[PDB]
């Protein structure tokens, strides 16, 4: 629906490394976990998969 | 309560200590419910750039002039754009100059920075970037 | 329910909420005790400040009630200085609530005050008896006429 007007504010890291553009860059990474049994694609630490060993997001 | 440093301080004399900030620590905030947060039974403290976060919202949150028990200074004037009273090249402007003076006036913050701007139907979006001594 | 309206929204939880009612509750109990200070100031409205008058008119009693206290301290601000018809009458009204008229008798060498007694105690009218005694000059009669 159409609410009341709002301020919203989201908190984020200040990384002064830019991501790099090229088809270079990708890398993949194969690791042994039961829970997941999927593909991945992560641009930035915020969409790791929770649920996930911590060994592993390490 | 002898020596005469103006022109210059005796060499045997040591300065008594430098000036430093303590280490900024606030009550700790949750942001999706508007609470200060509970632990063991009893207020949770924060430290460093998360009790900075957590002044940052609330001196974005509250309006200037509205309140009796503030000072002219705090505040954020930010209400007075809604509705498009002003064109759209003066709202960016008044926008970046309020965000920043509203934050300049904490003695932890050392620069504001209101960099990308854009609007999208009825909604304007920015980035702001704040650099503090830690 | 009155210090959370000073503060900005997001301070609506129930925390702030009770810590502010604390001090409304705090702050009301300040200020009826304020009130309550002011009233001791008047004789009519005292009940626990009339030591202090007494102290005042160094009178030294036996407590017995408030409008007692109240008319002694009257009566004895009201006697002081010059003394005629009016200032017997004033006297004998701070004691009696009412009304009075006095009549005088200079061939006996008397006067009377007469005064709706409705509404009078015996033991008020003798202490208001006592009273004019002390006051009434030395030569002169006095009778009280109580109209029931």
């Amino acid at each position: 629906a159409i609410g009341l007007p709002s301020i919203n504010i989201s908190f984020k890291e200040l990384a002064t490394t830019v991501k790099e553009r090229s088809a270079r860059g990708i890398i993949a990474m194969v690791l042994k976990d039961a829970k997941a049994l999927g593909l991945n694609e992560i641009h930035e630490k915020e969409d790791i998969p929770v649920d996930l060993s911590a060994e592993n997001k390490e | 309560s002898t020596i005469f440093p103006f022109i210059g301080v005796p060499e045997d004399y040591i300065l008594p200590k430098t000036e430093e900030l303590p280490i900024f620590r606030e009550v700790a905030w949750d942001f999706e419910k508007d609470e200060p947060i509970l632990e063991k039974g009893d207020f949770k403290i924060i430290e460093k750039k998360e009790a900075l976060k957590v002044w940052i919202y609330k001196c974005i949150k509250t309006n200037r002039y509205e309140h009796e028990i503030y000072s002219l200074e705090y505040g954020t004037e930010l209400s007075e754009l809604i509705g498009q009273k002003y064109t759209k090249g003066l709202t960016e402007s008044e926008a970046s100059r309020f965000i920043k003076e509203a934050l300049l006036i904490n003695p932890y913050i050392l620069e504001v920075n209101v960099k990308s701007a854009n609007f999208n139907r009825d909604i304007l979006s920015a980035n702001v970037k704040v650099s503090t001594i830690y | 329910m009155k210090l959370i309206d000073k503060l900005p929204s997001f301070d609506r939880n129930y925390i702030v909420e009770e810590i502010q009612g604390a001090y409304d509750t705090e702050l009301n109990i300040l200020k009826e005790d304020i009130d309550d200070t002011f009233n001791q100031l008047f004789v009519d409205t005292a009940t626990w400040g009339l030591d202090m008058w007494e102290d005042i008119l160094c009178i030294e009693k036996k407590e017995l009630d408030f409008d007692t206290r109240r008319s002694n301290i009257k009566a004895k601000m009201r006697s002081r200085g010059t003394s005629t018809i009016e200032v017997i009458k004033s006297i004998c009204e701070a004691y009696t609530k009412s009304e009075t008229d006095i009549k005088v008798y200079s061939d006996e060498f008397t006067f009377v005050l007469s005064f709706i007694a409705n509404n009078c105690d015996y033991k008020t009218l003798l202490d208001c008896s006592d009273m004019i005694e002390r006051v009434k000059p030395a030569h002169l009669l006095h009778y009280l006429e109580p109209i029931i």
